[PDB]
RNA sequence: AAACUCCAGUUGACACAAAAUAGACUACGAAAGUGGCUUUAACAUAUCUGAACACACAAUAGCUAAGACCCAAACUGGGAUUAGAUACCCCACUAUGCUUAGCCCUAAACCUCAACAGUUAAAUCAACAAAACUGCUCGCCAGAACACUACGAGCCACAGCUUAAAACUCAAA
């Protein structure tokens, strides 16, 4: 309200590609967490539910990264069998 | 026997990794530095997974940013356009 | 855990609060 | 853990096996194997390392002994009578090149 | 202790700015302060529009006053900075140099 | 709560269908789920809840190309759980 | 081992030798190993100043004709 | 010259011109995309209202207002009423995440106006007013 | 050492006598605290 | 459908409310709790244990006085649905959530792990939870239900809180 306008969350259109500018703006707002914040602020989330959700997402991310690391580490052995037959 | 191994700290121990701001002072008046860790479009403070800073310097940067914002040194809703052409130190790409 | 015991505690307490209200 | 007494040390996070102990252990094992072969006992080599299955089978055939480098089915030793016959003779010595 | 006063003053001409700075430093000294040095950071556009003393400001002069004052002075100075009409925004902080630069061995 | 261990181990129906259809369309309007899904521009025809509320079937319009249809199916099947999580997190 | 310290400093100053290691040879001599042997000989035939030993060992190896790029 | 997504700064002079006018002189189309209705208002750089159109002013009623077609029609009507006042280039400022967020701009483009920049100004409190309770449907 | 450093530093402090001149000089000066950091950890001074 | 149309959009001024992002951090505090900025005070003890009652504290809810009131909202109305709706959905609005001075003293107040010190050796070990134990101290427990009850006592509490039985009954729980 007290800030200068047309600086925040603003994307310029290149060669009349308005759809591309909109999709870039959507990507920016989603990456900065603004979209999920707006969607979550429509109704009040109770503090206990918020803490449970944050813990769940944190542990989900940790577990997913660890499983991805394990799969990538064990993917090296997936080559042609060098001792076929024996 | 002279060839037996001797007790010793690892001489090949590599120096422990450092963050880009380690050993440097973070001041709330240095808006140019604090602007390198905020989103150009929203002014939101980047997390450590993007900035790559350590916990101590991440906290220092956060506190300095809040102090500068509330004391009338830094904008809140966007990054100052004067610092848009500064070196990029954050691991984030909008394909923009 | 005993959910019957907690449900028994709930029924006993609720019945008690009805009695004090009545009398 | 049980391999610790046989480890000379760790060289840049790589364990080194004390070869002085290995010499005595190998001496005892080879003496036992030679004595068992002298008594005409059945000797069975076992190893699931497919890189050396051919070599171990060739060696077993060469020395007139037996080899099992393939998938080990349930009960080959503890149920040998049902799997080979009521009068089968089991090995008198088993040598694991890979345990 | 040692304090730094960050002062955002109204965008005025040189005489009024000098008078305001003199008045601020004089108040500091009256409250028992020993002023070490005065820095000028420049006249610049504010990060946002600031409403003070029934006036809207988009531009302002930034100044730093380093000083040594007793602990009881700071509160009083704040109240004084609240009454000065030529001050858009005054904030007293503990001097950053007094804060110790603890050394780090790196990411554990 | 040791998430490590857990991870390792009718008029009402029509209203709920409409609400879920709107919510799923809004979710697909953005990269909130994933950028790969957003680039596909998936469109939904309807949402049907089973009579016993054991499953939610979202009918998505297919395109003419078959490779694109297969890619869309793969991405949607890989994204379904994340959309469920988002729907409950937003308190829809 | 003691020489490991020297090796570390060598591997930190002159870096890894452009010459490749031949681990099949039981008596392979790397540039770092020759530096170590010269360092120990100098220590046994002189004083104990770690920096001076390093610099004089470098001078001696360059005199022999072994390239050493810092 | 490399294209810059970042809008020109009024202070810093730039060469970007649209029909001879600078960035800060272009009219602004304010779109409010609510959950059940969409509003479009075109204003000048000095905040002089030139055109206004919503889904309700174009005849749509009740749930028909909260659709893409209604927002497109409102955008077309606003574009027509703005072209009748000399508007060609516009800067779009969208507010809200309603169904008419993109359809209103589609209508504006289809009505003859050229979009030079898109801005989002959806109200995001830094945790101010407490929102209503979740529905128990 | 600290006391001597403080004693020599006090010579440049602002007093009631030099307030006019020091205010004027500060008004005719500009201090800059801005500096950027690079990915290599180097300071880029403006 | 009701409701509003002193309505709605842009712009400008404008809180005794709440404190995006940072936080993918795991810190402070005895616990309860604590996540906008500045400043002043300030986080006990160089043996350990030591209380339903002593001395201090204790989320949310609740009771007295005054004040503030954006938003939310038990309750209360209106609209809709339904066989009915004294609920769920929509609108409006209270007590209350806020400040000040007093009370009330309860929570799945839980890491469902009492405080200090020590060990990783034994068959590790009913099971599950959260690897198994040792020394020392305080508190507590001896079938289920009756019973977070009755009576007595204490309490700023008066449909309240703490402590807390017995009779009858059963072979289980
Ligand atoms: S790594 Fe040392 S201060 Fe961050
Ligand atoms: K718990
Ligand atoms: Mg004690
Ligand atoms: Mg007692
Ligand atoms: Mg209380
Ligand atoms: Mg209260
Ligand atoms: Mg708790
Ligand atoms: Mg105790
Ligand atoms: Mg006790
Ligand atoms: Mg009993
Ligand atoms: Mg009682």
């Amino acid at each position: 309200a007290k800030h200068l306008k047309f600086i925040a969350r603003t994307v310029m259109v290149q060669e009349g590609n308005v759809e591309s500018a909109y999709r870039t703006l959507n990507r920016i707002l989603t990456m900065d967490g603004l979209i999920e914040d707006i969607k979550h602020r429509r109704y009040y989330e109770k503090p206990c539910r918020r803490r449970q959700r944050e813990s769940y997402e944190r542990c989900r991310r940790i577990y997913n990264m660890e499983m991805a690391r394990k799969i990538n580490f064990l993917m090296r052995k997936n080559r042609a069998d060098p001792w076929q037959g024996c | 026997n002279e060839d037996l191994p001797i007790s010793m700290e690892n001489p090949y121990k590599e120096p422990l990794k450092k963050c880009i701001l380690c050993g440097k002072h973070v001041d709330y008046k240095n808006v140019q530095l604090l602007s390198q860790f905020v989103s150009p479009f929203t002014g939101c403070i980047y997390g450590r997974h993007i900035t790559g800073l350590c916990g101590k310097k991440q906290k220092e940067i956060t506190k300095a940013i809040k102090r500068a914002q509330i004391m009338g040194f830094m904008p809140v809703t966007y990054k100052d356009p004067a610092y848009l052409k500064d070196p990029k130190v954050c691991n984030i790409r909008y394909r923009e | 855990k005993n959910v019957l015991k907690i449900r028994r505690r709930k029924m006993n307490h609720h019945k008690y609060r009805k009695l004090v209200k009545k009398t | 853990r049980f391999m610790e007494p046989y480890i000379f040390g760790s060289r840049l996070d790589h364990d080194i096996i004390d070869l002085e102990q290995t010499a005595t252990h190998l001496q005892l094992a080879l003496n036992f194997t030679a004595h068992m072969a002298y008594r005409k006992g059945i000797i069975l080599f076992i190893s699931r390392n497919r890189q050396f299955s051919y070599l171990i089978e060739n060696m077993a055939r060469d020395c007139g002994e037996y080899a099992h480098t393939r998938y080990f089915r349930g009960g080959m030793l503890t149920n040998a009578r049902l799997l080979f016959g009521p009068t089968v003779r089991l090995p008198d010595l088993i040598i694991f090149l890979h345990t | 202790p040692r304090y730094e006063l960050a002062l955002i003053l109204k965008a005025m001409q040189r005489p009024e700015t000098a008078a305001t700075l003199k008045r601020t430093i004089e108040a500091l000294m009256d409250r028992g302060a020993i002023v070490r040095d005065l820095e000028n950071l420049g006249e610049r556009a504010l990060p946002y529009r600031i409403s003070a003393h029934s006036q809207q400001h988009n531009r302002g002069g930034y100044f730093l006053v380093d000083f040594y004052a007793p602990t009881a002075a700071v509160e009083s100075m704040v109240e004084h900075l609240s009454r000065d009409i030529d001050v858009i925004r005054g904030n007293i902080v503990k001097h950053p140099l007094t804060q110790e630069l603890k050394e780090c061995e790196g990411i554990v | 709560k040791n998430w490590l261990k857990k991870f390792a181990s009718h008029a009402r129906l029509r209203a709920l269908n409409g609400l879920l259809y709107k919510a799923l369309t809004d979710l697909l309007c953005t990269p909130e789920v994933s950028q790969e899904l957003y680039d596909l521009n998936v469109e939904l025809s309807k949402v049907s809840l089973t009579p016993d509320f054991s499953a939610c079937r979202a009918y998505w319009k297919t395109t003419l190309s078959a490779e694109q249809n297969a890619h869309m199916e793969a991405v949607l099947q890989r994204s379904a759980a994340h959309m469920r999580h988002l729907l409950m997190s937003q308190q829809t | 081992y003691h020489e490991d310290r020297i090796r570390a400093k060598f591997y930190s100053v002159y870096g890894s030798g452009q010459r490749a290691f031949d681990l099949f040879n039981p008596n392979f001599k790397s540039t770092c190993q020759r530096f170590v042997e010269k360092y120990t000989e100098l220590q046994k035939l002189g004083e104990t100043d770690e920096e001076k030993l390093f610099v004089e060992t470098g001078k001696a190896l360059l005199a022999e004709g072994v390239i050493l790029r810092r | 010259t490399k294209f810059s997504i970042y809008p020109p700064i009024p202070g810093e002079e730039s060469s970007l011109r649209w029909a001879g006018k600078k960035f800060e002189e272009i009219p602004i189309a304010h779109i409010k995309a609510s959950h059940n209705n969409t509003q479009i208002q075109v204003v000048s750089a000095s905040n002089e209202p030139l055109a206004f159109a919503s889904c309700g002013t174009e005849g749509f009623r009740n749930a028909k207002k909260g659709t893409g077609i209604a927002a497109q029609t409102a955008g077309i009507a606003a574009a027509a009423r703005a072209k009748q006042k000399g508007v060609i280039h516009i800067r779009v400022v969208v507010k809200g995440l309603g169904p008419g967020r993109l359809s209103a701009m589609h209508g504006l483009i289809m009505g003859g106006l050229e979009v030079i920049s898109i801005t989002d100004n959806t109200p995001i409190p830094h945790n101010g007013c407490r929102p209503r309770k979740a529905r128990k449907l | 050492r600290e006391v001597l450093q403080l004693q020599e530093e006090v010579k440049n402090f602002i007093t009631r006598e030099n307030l006019e001149a020091r205010v004027e000089a500060a008004l005719d000066s500009r201090k800059n605290y801005n500096w950027a950091i690079t990915r290599e950890g180097l300071v880029v001074r403006p």
